[PDB]
RNA sequence: GGCCGGGAACUCAAAGGAGACUGCCAGUGAUAAACUGGAGGAAGGUGGGGAUGACGUCAAGUCAUCAUGGCCCUUACGACCAGGGCUACACACGUGCUACAAUGGCGCAUACAAAGAGAAGCGACCUCGCGAGAGCAAGCGGACCUCAUAAAGUGCGUCGUAGUCCGGAUUGGAGUCUGCAACUCGACUCCAUGAAGUCGGAAUCGCUAGUAAUCGUGGAUCAGAAUGCCACGGUGAAUACGU
């Protein structure tokens, strides 16, 4: 089984990013069973401001990066022949995992 | 220090970005090293650009960062050497065969940054402190901006008083979230101390 | 500033790569219980200055060494500045 | 049939199964007696079932994962009572009346740095 | 009578009762009932004299109570009480681990003396 | 001050249904401790019935009556000058004064363990003795004689 | 004591020990390195231990064995 | 084992929403506002939390983070390297933790989470170490591999408060790994160590529901060396009439 990431940022990312590949990873060979979550995964960090006796600030930065799961069990040649079409959506890889 | 930076804080609505791209963790850190290598020596080296801002957007191994820029007829340099030339140096001093770009700032009296330029260019220009401060206000209201609190950094005149310059105009509701404020502060090296000016366009609102 | 004192690691790493990672590692396999000579331990002992516990973990602005982040590791100070202008991507005010 | 409730109380998520009659009561393949047999919290959850009849009626093949001795029991004691709603919806009012409706939504503190329990000042007590 | 010294255990876990020893110990209490094969929850007044046999040749083997405390204390004059820095603080009674001298480690110097 | 809060509604006790019980253990809480008060407290009172030789779930209170408070010293600074000026027990202090006069002397009481030690007490206030019990012995004294400042 | 397997000594002697232990003994050695044990064969030889200001001695016997050199070298002028 | 199919019903998960908005019954109340009793619905009067600190405010502090006027010296109040010291003590204080136990301890059986981290990593597993960890090692680029099992807890005998199997200082011995090398100034394990302290006065401070109280869990910082700090869960009350 091929379990396939979408390594996006935002909504205004991961929206179209879900769904611009489950129309042209799935025409149809691939047995995308539609968009599957894979629930974000974040991180936070702990900033402190001025550098001084005021352990005080600890400021608070979270990153919320989310990836899908396409999910092209099936290495169907024309599901794959037309990932190369298009140039939008900057960072992201078809990731071919088990 | 009580005075959050307003852009940051609202970057979670259509508030842009100037790096934006994607990383596992064996490669953040040296692209984000990469990304202040070309950070900084496009900033110091293009001191009469009037940038607005330089966005670093990296899809695959060759990167498309733009720069916002005031007048687009200086910006090519002398046709098209700075487009070739800044390539030239950002293919090594970031390592990826990168692909300059250059986004134009139509009518720069409404780019905060641009502003707190004009004002810094012409703060070294051995001026008073009042009538310059003003004159500039009511430009961007004749051209928009529909509210703006000027401030100027300290150290005004010779005397140990470093003051502020509240000086408010218009509408500027910071602790409202939809403000979409534009914010970019300038400072000047002065032959005395550190003399600075912050600026807060308001573009409206979405 | 201590620019020499923030360029002292910097050639205190440079010869890592000769003495360490092409000949520590040979020397590795009898450091650790692979047989303990002790007389071939001296071969590792000809740099000084290198050492994987010498790193500084010198942010590379101002070369404070506390404030460091293994995903990074810049000080906390000058990523806020950072923060609000968006040089880091898929950061925001840690609003939860 | 199989009456089908999600229920969640504190962080804590199950999933609860009635079946008519069958009154044996399976929770992660355990018995009653077994996974939650004589605890800290082994009535606080079947409340809600002396107002309603006895066991003989219902079944409960649960699943269930994830919470603490009241947690892992949350996620059932509002599990139920999510997932008896479809066996009858005219009773509503009973459980309402009771409470037992209402979801406890209770969320303990998301810690808030500085203070040491987030809302607990510490000891300075010279000032 | 008394098997090799000081803490005679009465009416006390074997166990738990052979940690008085301060020949065996915390864990030595029950090492050496391991190789006694007694039981453990049983009171020492529990315990008769066909066992305890088992213990004098074990104790000698193993660390006396009498005696343990004594090797451990000129050992250190024997090696580490000259210019050796924990040697200076055990002539002194400083901690020699290396912890703040100052005060918190006030068991080691003795009570307080302001 | 000027707002008010009600009292937080209760489910009764999950092995007797009676919330008086259920509140009872809400109080000797220290160090978050209830499966072990299952072990202390409700071992305890397991045990507080065939001790008494009754059913405890409404003789429970045949050993109360006495300790029925009336006053306490409420500190009212009025004017800003302190006054010893008693309020009568309203109902949100009278019974939790009650349950707050029971173990203060039944941490370590040197005995088997307080997982009966407690269950060594209760009795004795129907048998005429423990804590709960010379808690009203001395709050006649500073009501009901001071007139003159009461 | 921190080793228990392959004990090293540093060359501040280790350059020396091959060097100096060969020609019996010298004045008290130009040593700085505290750090390191001292192995049951140098009996009697005279390593001056580096307190800070300069190079203090230490006296030396054989029931030595596997102990430390900076430990018998006070480092504080106490008082 | 839900293992493969397979449903994605559906726990969980996520791209968008709706749902509480004084919304309504009724009332206090000038009718008003406001307030209250009641109802609805998971959610009644900012549902619950954080983000967001006005004018100002203090020669506040920061030129030791940086930048930064002026003051300096530039074979130097520049620097390289090697020892030590930031932890040294004669004491006082600030903070935290650990206890002072049987609401605990022992071992036995037992079910008990969440968030995270990571192909220079955790390290599965396999052997021993009483352990430290070591020899072997999958897996993974992480809804796929580990940390990591929860823990207090309950039933089992247990001592019935023993300066105590409490507690852990402590010391030296034996050893494990980290790093060249770790007395000062590594950690960790085993052994002996069983001290003061058996709930702390003058007093004083914190505390508003999942609150206190706790129980643990990990993370970052980490060659390495938390009672510090971040983050997550487990259990879970009263006080608040009053100006």
């Amino acid at each position: 089984r091929i379990r396939i990431r979408l390594k996006a940022f935002d909504h205004r990312l991961i929206d179209q990013a879900t769904a611009e590949i489950v129309e042209t990873a799935k025409r149809t060979g691939a047995q995308v069973r539609g968009p599957i979550p894979l629930p974000t995964r974040k991180e936070r960090f702990t900033v402190l401001i001025s550098p001084h006796v005021n352990k005080d600030a600890r400021d608070q930065y979270e990153i919320r990066t989310h990836l899908r799961l396409v999910d092209i069990v099936e290495p169907t040649e024309k599901t794959v022949d037309a990932l190369m079409r298009l140039d939008l959506a900057a960072g992201v890889d078809v990731q071919i995992s088990l | 220090g009580q005075k959050v930076h307003p852009n940051g804080i609202r970057l979670g609505i259509v508030k842009p970005w100037n790096s934006t791209w994607f990383a596992n963790t064996k490669e953040f850190a040296d692209n984000l090293d990469s990304d202040f290598k070309v950070r900084q020596y496009l900033t110091k080296e293009l001191a009469k650009a009037s940038v607005s801002r330089i966005v670093i957007e990296r899809p695959a191994k060759s990167i498309r960062v733009t720069i916002h820029t005031a007048r687009p007829g200086i910006v090519i340099g002398k046709k098209g050497e700075d487009v070739e030339k800044l390539r030239k140096v950002v293919a090594d001093i970031a390592g990826v065969p990168a692909q300059i770009n250059i986004a134009e700032v139509r009518k720069p009296e409404l780019d905060a940054k641009l502003v707190a330029d004009s004002i810094t260019s012409q703060l070294e220009r051995r001026v008073m402190f009042r009538r310059a401060m003003k004159r500039a206000v009511q430009n961007a209201m004749r051209l928009g901006a529909k509210g703006i609190k000027v401030e100027v950094s300290g150290r005004l005149g010779g005397a140990e008083i470093a003051r502020t310059e509240w000086y408010r105009e218009g509408r500027v509701p910071l602790h409202t979230l939809r403000a979409d404020i534009d914010y970019n502060t300038s400072e000047a090296h002065t032959t005395y101390g550190v003399i600075g000016v912050k600026v807060w366009i308001f573009k409206g609102e979405i | 500033a201590k620019q020499s004192m923030k360029a002292r690691e910097v050639k205190r790493v440079a010869l890592a790569d000769k003495y360490f990672a092409k000949r520590a590692e040979l020397k590795a396999i009898i450091s650790d219980v692979n047989a303990r000579w002790n007389a071939v331990l001296k071969l590792q002992t000809l740099p000084r200055d290198s050492s994987p516990s010498r790193q500084r973990n010198r942010c590379r602005q101002t070369g404070r060494p506390h404030g460091f982040l293994r995903k990074f590791g810049l000080s906390r100070i000058k990523v806020r500045e950072a923060a609000m202008r968006g040089e880091i991507p898929g950061l925001k005010k840690a609003s939860w | 049939n199989q009456y089908y409730g999600t229920g969640r109380r504190k962080s804590s998520a199950a999933r609860v199964f009635i079946k008519p009659g069958n009154g044996k009561i399976v929770i992660n393949q355990r018995s009653l007696e077994q996974y939650f047999g004589r605890e800290t919290a082994r009535m606080v959850v079947r409340q809600p079932l002396e107002l309603v009849d006895m066991v003989e009626k219902l079944d409960l093949y649960i699943t269930v994962k994830g919470g603490g001795i009241s947690g892992q029991a949350g996620a059932i004691r509002h599990g139920i009572t999510r997932a008896l709603m479809e066996y009858d919806e005219s009773l509503r009012s009973e459980l309402r009346k009771a409470g037992f409706v209402t979801r406890d939504a209770r969320q303990v503190e998301r810690k808030k740095v500085g203070l040491r329990k987030a809302r607990r000042r510490p000891q300075f007590s010279k000032r | 009578a008394r098997i090799a010294g000081i803490n005679i255990p009465d009416h006390k876990h074997a166990v738990i009762a052979l940690t008085s020893i301060y020949g065996v110990g915390k864990t030595r209490s029950k090492a050496i009932l391991a190789a006694a094969g007694i039981a453990e929850d049983v009171k020492i007044s529990e315990l008769s004299e066909g066992q305890i046999d088992t213990l004098r040749d074990e104790v000698a083997k193993f660390v006396v109570e009498g005696d343990l405390r004594r090797e451990i204390s000129m050992s250190i004059k024997r090696l580490m009480d000259l210019g050796c820095y924990r040697g200076l603080r055990h002539r002194r009674g400083l901690p020699v681990r290396g912890q703040r001298t100052k005060t918190n480690a006030r068991t080691r110097k003795g009570p307080r003396k302001p | 001050r000027r707002r008010v809060i009600g009292q937080r509604k209760i489910l009764p006790d999950p092995k007797f249904g009676s919330e008086l019980l259920a509140k009872f253990v809400n109080i000797l809480m220290v160090d978050g401790k209830k499966s072990t008060a299952e072990s202390i407290v409700y071992s305890a009172l397991e045990t507080l019935a065939q001790r008494s030789g009754k059913s405890e779930l409404e003789a429970f209170e045949v050993a109360l009556e006495n300790v029925r408070p009336t006053v306490e010293v409420k500190s009212r600074r009025v004017g800003g000058s302190t006054y010893q000026v008693p309020v009568e027990v309203r109902p949100v202090r009278r019974n939790a004064l009650a349950m707050r006069w029971i173990v203060e002397a039944a941490r370590k009481r040197g005995d088997k363990s307080m997982a009966l030690r407690l269950a060594n007490e209760l009795s004795d206030a129907a048998e005429n003795k423990g804590t709960a019990v010379k808690k009203r012995e001395d709050v006649h004294r500073m009501a009901e004689a001071n007139k003159a400042f009461a | 004591r921190s080793l228990k397997k392959g004990p090293f000594i540093d060359l501040h002697l280790l350059k020396k020990v091959e060097k100096a232990v060969e020609s019996g003994d010298k004045k008290p050695l130009r040593t700085w390195s505290r750090r390191s044990t001292i192995f049951p064969n140098m009996i009697g030889l005279t390593i001056a231990v580096h307190n800070g200001r300069q190079h203090v001695p230490v006296f030396v016997t054989d029931e030595m064995v596997g102990h430390k050199l900076g430990e018998f070298a006070p480092t504080r002028t106490y008082r």
